């Protein structure tokens, strides 16, 4: 039973910044893909950035080239969001989420890939 | 919901069921852990031509025909197994030889 938590959202101006941590409890024996999801009020659950077992190979939503970053940190067991140039388009909550079963290659855009997520933060960016 | 089939041979490879454990594997031929809606094609580091053929072809009837296309079918190597094999397995440990095929 891996479990996914996900910290550090909150209130961010239109411009500002913000990073997402997401920490991976439960055993484990080895690394995985992880990967962010949002969901907008209204909207539903959309991709974000995904990443490889090795942190080696990623991927991005149209909306998330160029202003955030996906990385990991596999002896911590986490996975970091960085969201620069923010924009009240971005206001949801964000989901941590792992594809245990993908055993290279950064994850899908589908969410029926991911088995494993958490609960979520807030990310609210007020114009 | 869980299978292991040991896909093993040479121009005739033959797919047999198996206890679901390390204990099954050896480092030489394919096996084939069906988890229900995912399914892990795994291949021995000296595993053949042909094993890992018919492994696929294993692999796709468990998909397409036990789950009516509602799997997964994800192809490791020993040695850098999916996080999900080592959950339901636990962890690898060095693994024996195959026989001749
Ligand atoms: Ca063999």
């Amino acid at each position: 039973q891996v479990q996914l938590q996900e910290s550090g959202g909150g209130l961010v101006q239109a411009g500002g910044s913000l990073r997402l941590s997401c920490a991976a409890s439960g055993r484990t024996f080895s690394s995985f893909v992880m990967g962010w999801f949002r969901q907008a009020p209204g909207k539903e659950r959309e991709f974000v950035a995904s990443i490889s077992r090795s942190g080696s190979v990623t991927r991005y939503a149209d909306s998330a080239k160029g202003r955030f970053t996906i990385s990991k940190d596999n002896a911590k067991n986490t996975v970091s969001l960085q969201m620069d140039n923010l924009n009240p388009d971005d206001t949801a909550v964000y989901y941590c989420a792992a594809d245990l079963h993908r055993p290279y290659g950064p994850g899908s855009q589908r969410t029926d890939d991911y088995d494993t997520w958490g609960q979520g933060t807030q990310v609210t960016v007020s114009s | 919901v869980q299978r292991l089939f040991q896909v093993k041979g040479r121009r005739v490879v033959r797919a047999t069921e198996v206890p679901v454990s390390w204990e099954s594997f050896n480092n030489g031929d394919c096996f084939i852990l069906d988890l229900g809606n995912n399914i892990h094609q795994w291949c021995g580091s000296n595993s053949n031509r042909y094993e890992r053929l018919k492994a696929t072809q294993v692999s796709k009837g468990i998909r397409d025909n036990e789950r009516d296309g509602d799997a997964r079918v994800h192809v490791s190597e020993e040695g850098t197994e999916p996080e999900a094999m080592l959950q339901v397995l636990g962890p690898k440990p060095a693994l024996p030889a195959g026989t001749e095929d």
